[PDB]
């Protein structure tokens, strides 16, 4: 689950 | 230790450049991004393990919003100001439903703010307060929250007392709105709630995410 | 000016001596008569006119509340000790329905007490800062609340550093559990006024009032 | 309304 802010913060 | 106040008033100065309630929603939708990249910005966050990043900014991301935009509206008549560029006027909320909400906003948030003329370096602190919440549900290490929290007030009580001599108080009276933000924190997640099921007003990927479970 | 931190003791020494929901509902109604006359014994606060002085304790009647039996239970192991000298055991609250609430009771309320020994100096003070609510809504004089409050968290910041001069985060770290006294208190009304609707579970008279509008 | 609290407030 949270697909966007795990994306977000690994960036 | 190593929680430098110069640091937290960068990561503001950093990421800060028709239905009223649409707009709101919105202008949450696009500052949760913006959300995410000022906590990458505050000091040891990033350093945290990836879950406990997710809890803290999930757990806190609409207190440390209403805290944004309030003090972002202080030199706004009655109102608030989007980061869309937006304004929204004590009248229109009241138009569309939310006046009680938006009153409490105005009146323990963004005028309180106003008349003790709180600045960014203060605002950051608190907004870094609220990130570090020891309490979040999940964490794999709240202590370590904890003791990060502790170092943000500790700063920000220095750069307080040396920039404000002369209001002994004013540590105190800033870390006293907490719980007007927790408070109205909670009442606009739960219209946020309602507003979903209801269906009506568009709501994007992002802030629908934030109503995701848990 | 005028707020000594032993007046404040005194009013919480003078005080001071099978559904486990229906045990807590009967302790709150019991805890709020001795609630008015701990008020009248806080400093300057029968000074205030009457109805503020009725708007304050229907304001923060249940973080009051919430904060005293909290204290009272940390030397109880998992669970809480009522003023009718009552224990309401974790497991038991969990077999009600209200583990949740309870949880976040002993996680963010009792067991934070426990570990930083919080006082009954320190109790009394933040009781009485959450008192002096100048958010309260209808109060004549808000200005005025709000002088009280500065007075108090400004004798308990005295009475800590040089009670605690080895500790000199603890007066921020007393402040900072009042957010989750605001948030916890909001639940547990929330849940009372489903006890209410649902109409088991009895409520007696001054509960009840407190329930009353607005 | 309040009456308990009026009456406990006042005596
Ligand atoms: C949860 C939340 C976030 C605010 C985001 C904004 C408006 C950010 C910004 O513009 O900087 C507040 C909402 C979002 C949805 C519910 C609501 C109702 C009345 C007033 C407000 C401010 C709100
Ligand atoms: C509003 C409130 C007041 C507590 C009064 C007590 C128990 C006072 C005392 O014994 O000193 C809390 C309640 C009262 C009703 C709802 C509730 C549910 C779970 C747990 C608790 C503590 C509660």
């Amino acid at each position: 689950k949270h697909k966007i802010l795990h994306r977000l913060l690994q960036d | 230790e190593d929680m430098p106040v110069e640091r937290i008033l960068e990561a503001e100065l950093a990421v800060e450049p028709n239905d009223p309630v649409t707009n709101i929603c919105q202008a949450a939708d696009k500052q949760l991004f913006t959300l995410v990249e000022w906590a990458k910005r505050i000091p040891h966050f990033s350093e945290l393990p990836l879950d406990d990043q997710v809890i803290l900014l999930r757990a806190g991301w609409n207190e440390l919003l209403i805290a944004s935009f309030s003090h972002r509206s202080i030199a706004v008549k009655d109102g608030i100001l989007l980061a869309t560029g937006l304004h929204v006027h004590r009248n229109s909320a009241h138009s569309a439903g939310v006046g009680a909400i938006f009153d409490r906003v105005l009146t323990e948030l963004v005028s309180k703010m106003r008349d003790m003329q709180m600045d960014k370096t203060e605002l950051g602190c608190l907004r870094a307060i609220v990130l570090f919440n020891p309490d979040s549900k999940g964490l794999s290490n709240p202590a370590e929250v904890e003791a990060l929290r502790e170092k943000v007030y500790a700063s920000l009580e220095a750069y307080c007392k040396h920039k404000y001599p002369e209001q002994p108080g004013r540590f105190a009276k800033l870390l006293l709105r907490l719980p007007a933000l927790r408070s109205i924190g909670l009442k606009c997640l739960e219209h946020l709630f309602f507003f979903k099921l209801i269906g009506d007003t568009p709501i994007d990927t992002f802030l629908m995410e934030m109503l995701e479970a848990p």
